[PDB]
RNA sequence: GAGCUGUAAGCAAGCUUUGAUCCGGAGAUUUCCGAAUGGGGAAACCCACCACUCGUAAUGGAGUGGUAUCCAUAUCUGAAUUCAUAGGAUAUGAGAAGGCAGACCCGGGGAACUGAAACAUCUAAGUACCCGGAGGAAGAGAAAGCAAAUGCGAUUCCCUGAGUAGCGGCGAGCGAAACGGGAUUAGCCCAAACCAAGAGGCUUGCCUCUUGGGGUUGUAGGACACUCUGUACGGAGUUACAAAGGAACGAGGUAGAUGAAGAGGUCUGGAAAGGCCCGCCAUAGGAGGUAACAGCCCUGUAGUCAAAACUUCGUUCUCUCCUGAGUGGAUCCUGAGUACGGCGGAACACGUGAAAUUCCGUCGGAAUCCGGGAGGACCAUCUCCCAAGGCUAAAUACUCCCUAGUGACCGAUAGUGAACCAGUACCGUGAGGGAAAGGUGAAAAGCACCCCGGAAGGGGAGUGAAAGAGAUCCUGAAACCGUGUGCC
RNA sequence: AAGCAGAAGAUGCGGAGCCGCAGCGAAAGCGAGUCUGAAUAGGGCGCAUGAGUACGUGGUCGUAGACCCGAAACCAGGUGA
RNA sequence: GUGGGUAGGGGUGAAAUGCCAAUCGAACCUGGAGAUAGCUGGUUCUCUCCGAAAUAGCUUUAGGGCUAGCCUCAAGGUAAG
RNA sequence: AACAGUGGUAGGAGAGCGUUCUAAGGGCUGUGAAGCCAGACCGGAAGGACUGGUGGAGCGCUUAGAAGUGAGAAUGCCGGUAUGAGUAGCGAAAGAGGGGUGAGAAUCCCCUCCACCGAAUGCCUAAGGUUUCCUGAGGAAGGCUCGUCCGCUCAGGGUUAGU
RNA sequence: UAGGCCCAGGCGACUGUUUAGCAAAAACACAGGUCUCUGCGAAGCCGUAAGGCGAAGUAUAGGGGCUGACGCCUGCCCGGUG
RNA sequence: CCUAAGGUAGCGAAAUUCCUUGUCGGGUAAGUUCCGACCCGCACGAAAGGCGCAACGAUCUGGGCACUGUCUCAACGAGAGACUCGGUGAAAUUAUAGUACCUGUGAAGAUGCAGGUUACCCGCGACAGGACGGAAAGACCCCGUGGAGCUUUACUGCAGCC
RNA sequence: GGGAUACUACCCUGGCUGUAUUGACCUUCUAACCCGCCGCCCUUAUCGGGCGGGGAGACAGUGUCAGGUGGGCAGUUUGAC
RNA sequence: GGCACAAGGGAGCUUGACUGCGAGACCUACAAGUCGAGCAGGGACGAAAGUCGGGCUUAGUGAUCCGGUGGUUCCGCAUGGA
């Protein structure tokens, strides 16, 4: 059978031109009082996935062009 | 799996959404209609064929 | 059995549903009741659903 | 077309060219049990009744046929009860019953282990299993469809879409469809309006039911009016579109027939099919067998033929059946406890979610042509269709079995559990579980006779190429058990 | 690719579809740029600094029992007083 | 003694969780089924090149797992060690 | 050629040996194939030859291809055979002698005496077994020894109902 | 072939029953006591239902809980739970 | 002061008493047991009945008498095995074994290693110190995001019932 | 006096009656449903069915929906160092 | 650990306890955490230079999923909305 996407791991990567994979950042969902402004305008920003966690989920997203 | 540690996708956030309308264009460059004979009406049809 | 002689409703299955989802098997009951109709043209009391009498062409004897 | 009376030796008695054994088609017979069905019963046993027949003085006995239940048809009776009805009796039925092919198909019921690294939603899975219905296929199917184009035009299945859209304790996982390319192609019939006939309720000029005609659809069709037209000239058809029947012919199936060419010479050898030297046939150099490896030895093969009888398909003929065009927009018809809705569930990839679409139980409950449904809550506009009736072949799924074949499949601990008298022996009360076990030789020519022995078993002698091939009989490894002794 | 021809073959036909040549953005969209932003600013991801694709072998991975043997158990249908 | 009846989410029990075919805190047989097993055991020819780790972080985690560290092969940069 | 290096578990990488099958070439074999049994041969290893004995009809070699491809361990499965070992045991009990039979006798037959049971170790008859019953023959196996004997083997035969 | 006996205490009144195959007992049962349910299509129990047991019985009967011959007795608490 | 109310009768070192062999009396030369009392009842108590109780018991417990190989303390005899001969003939176990002792060493307890000591070869009848002997993948303990049976005011459900 | 009275037109507050609806509740009734009551027939029949009395009766029973109770039963959970 | 050209005390005016960011570094398995000149917008204080993206520095916190709220040149399943 064909190999399964990640649907999870779908709704949370994309990949870029030279195949890496682009993230949103954790710690974005509430408790802002709690961060400062600078870590709020940083955090907004994307982020690229690690070589190490990369080659553990590259497979997840094999089917994704 | 990571041994009981949060799966990295369970530690981000979901992003987004899928237009059902969105539309994708075959796109040429000029170096590519540079094939081309002059005078000619370079179309879609042309083009595919 | 509990079936219907005209419309034919019977006893059905399906799940109960807790309110945490829990699925149980149960069944639907048709409505039969107890009355007098004709059987080959002979006036038998046989179990029909109240919804085959709500019409009236079921007509009892 | 010359032997035959099975494995299976043996003795016996016989049969066969006046055509046996053997092979194929069609018949006859077919004990008892088994759905088992005259009744009963611990399957393969027991006991009856009714006709007819054998036998007895008669009883006792025997043979043949009938005698289950349900359903259908016809007839006769008809309770409580008056008519009736229930019920009962008789006759008539190639009506049903049960089995399986451990498969495929459509349904009724429907798990758990397991995954989620625990676990309850979820998964496993509508799987396993049980049950019902079947058919050679089943289901689906001739748009209240898909779509959003100068659109498509039943259904089914394959490729693709795509592991996409989505669903999801958004966890584990689950997972489409349409478009596009293909295989295969095929469309039809009712209900209602209306007409005619007939009948019963007279409900009393109305209505219902029953026959035939009529009619079948969507920027509407039909009825009803108008014309035109056929009434078989011509068209179709038993696979839907109505339904059976009969011929002639063709090609097959179920036995068979014919079928080319070397004992070539010579060399080993027990025995040539092998070696060496020469030929020949081939629409035949597939294969098996034959004393070692055969195109030319046998059965065969290629090729060409063959059927009294039964059976399959096909094509014609017979036979059977059959009108379909245009113009009207007065009126009428176009599937009701239905569509749909609430509540409770289920199926849709879609877990109630913003949840369209489909199905079930319960309750409520439309419009009906100035009408109705869908295009993923819902409204409006537009686009596409006309539900609540039915039928419909092909492409698809599967193989227990039959025929012919194939294998970089196994070769006796393998391959089926089973190469062999295997679902056996054995084990179990039972459901059930379940083995081990192939090889003489080319040919029995299966060791006459002699010696030791009660016999077994040997030693000679014979057969054979070989008996160190003698019946657990090709080869005969290791463990293991011995005998003799070169060194210690 | 299915499929159609063909020795259960090779092959021929079949261009639907698939991947790549363009990326950026959640998306509308724009495009060697694009997104963020008031910004010709900076920065992210890209381009200039380019090779993919079909098939075969090998390594590994996913789904399948998935390297082999092994539970106590669970569930379903039956067999036994 | 004979003939019968009660059957496993069950029966029977002057009650021991006793007994239900040498089996009973849930009989036996077959099937789902090759259940699952982060656990134990086993994993078959040869030579050569290189050669570890027993640590950190996180973990319903502690004899399991994942990332890093440490090994190996290939390709680049190269001379940066 | 020079220089340098060449311990190794988990593990990574490379190069090979061998087994079965297929294709294509080229061979061997009844003047003896495979297998088996020896040997003091060959290669760096897995391994490969040569000779002789047995065997009696199939089998190598080269290149390539495909795998049910390599066993010493799993209280592995199956078969065979060991060790323990001439050891444990030979399953309650009174036998002795004289004849007979016989290839063979503690064990079979007959005789005599003795001994045991005798509310049974007697007689009958169930359930169950299903020919074990009787006669003749036999001594492979079974019988915990022996065997001329047997509930065993082989041949026959045997079951009679109106009560 | 055919009882050893006596004294005293604990437990169970007694005969009886029980872990077939390590427990025979003080454990179970028991007659007796009490509480409670049940007006008969009884309650209770088996079954989805039909059909049954109860019972061909009828509150002096039937089911369930606890206690356990017999003698003398069985006190206080209804706040909590039923 | 608190509670709903604070244990009565009877019994009590008990099938109940930890301290404990409680203290006292009896029984013995000597009595952690036994019997009779006492009552500071760790932690009796009135139908999960309290206290008595004739008869009963393969019940538990203590003491006497009879009686004895139970014992002081062993002896003899009988039969069946053992043992020898004739016949027949297993099993568990087993890495291969030409299988000594002492001290030491070692995964810390050695027939097998080291240093010494001792020992001619092969059996038979006997005993069990060792081979951490054989048997049974420890049942104790701990662990596994194993199982099953049971419980409840654990969670979530279902039948039944209202 | 805040406001003027007669009478008439249109209205409100409060109460009452009637007409028509709307439930809720009360009794009573009988034909649904029920009878493990009686008599007769099918019919040699303690089943079943039909007929006729009697009782009960719009309740009960049953179906759908809902709440409460519910270890009677079931699936599971019940930490690491 | 720093601090007396104060980071300790007092006074005037103010809200930089700013918006978009960010060369480059520290730390680090990842997820995170930390520092940052400088640029632009618009400001506070100051005559000006200039300082100001909280506090002398280092604790005062919690991923994702799922919900609530506000804004929005985004999408809206034929089309316009929703
Ligand atoms: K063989
Ligand atoms: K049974
Ligand atoms: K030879
Ligand atoms: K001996
Ligand atoms: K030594
Ligand atoms: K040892
Ligand atoms: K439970
Ligand atoms: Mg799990
Ligand atoms: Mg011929
Ligand atoms: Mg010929
Ligand atoms: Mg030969
Ligand atoms: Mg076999
Ligand atoms: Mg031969
Ligand atoms: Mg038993
Ligand atoms: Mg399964
Ligand atoms: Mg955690
Ligand atoms: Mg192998
Ligand atoms: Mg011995
Ligand atoms: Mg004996
Ligand atoms: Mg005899
Ligand atoms: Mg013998
Ligand atoms: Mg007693
Ligand atoms: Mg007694
Ligand atoms: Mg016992
Ligand atoms: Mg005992
Ligand atoms: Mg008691
Ligand atoms: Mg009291
Ligand atoms: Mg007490
Ligand atoms: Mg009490
Ligand atoms: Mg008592
Ligand atoms: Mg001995
Ligand atoms: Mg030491
Ligand atoms: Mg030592
Ligand atoms: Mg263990
Ligand atoms: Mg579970
Ligand atoms: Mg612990």
């Amino acid at each position: 059978p064909k190999m399964k996407t990640h649907r999870g791991s779908a709704k949370r990567f994309k990949k870029t031109g030279s195949g890496k994979l682009k993230r949103s950042h954790a710690y974005t969902s509430h408790l802002f009082a709690n961060k400062s402004q600078k870590q709020k305008r940083k955090l907004r920003k994307s982020a690229v996935v690690s070589a190490g966690d990369f080659k553990r989920i590259k497979q997840m997203l094999a089917n994704i062009k | 799996f990571e041994g009981g540690q949060m799966p990295l996708f369970q530690r981000l956030p979901k992003r987004g959404f899928t237009n059902i309308n969105r539309k994708e264009y075959a796109v040429v460059n000029l170096d590519k209609l540079n094939g081309f004979a002059e005078g000619t009406e370079v179309t879609p049809e042309l083009l595919l064929e | 059995a509990r079936k219907c002689v005209i419309t034919g409703k019977k006893t059905t299955a399906g799940n109960n549903r807790s309110h945490a989802m829990n699925a149980s098997k149960r069944t639907w009951g048709a409505n039969l009741q107890k009355v007098r109709i004709l059987v080959n043209g002979k006036p038998k009391k046989v179990y029909v659903s109240a919804r085959a009498l709500k019409s009236g062409k079921v007509e009892r004897v």
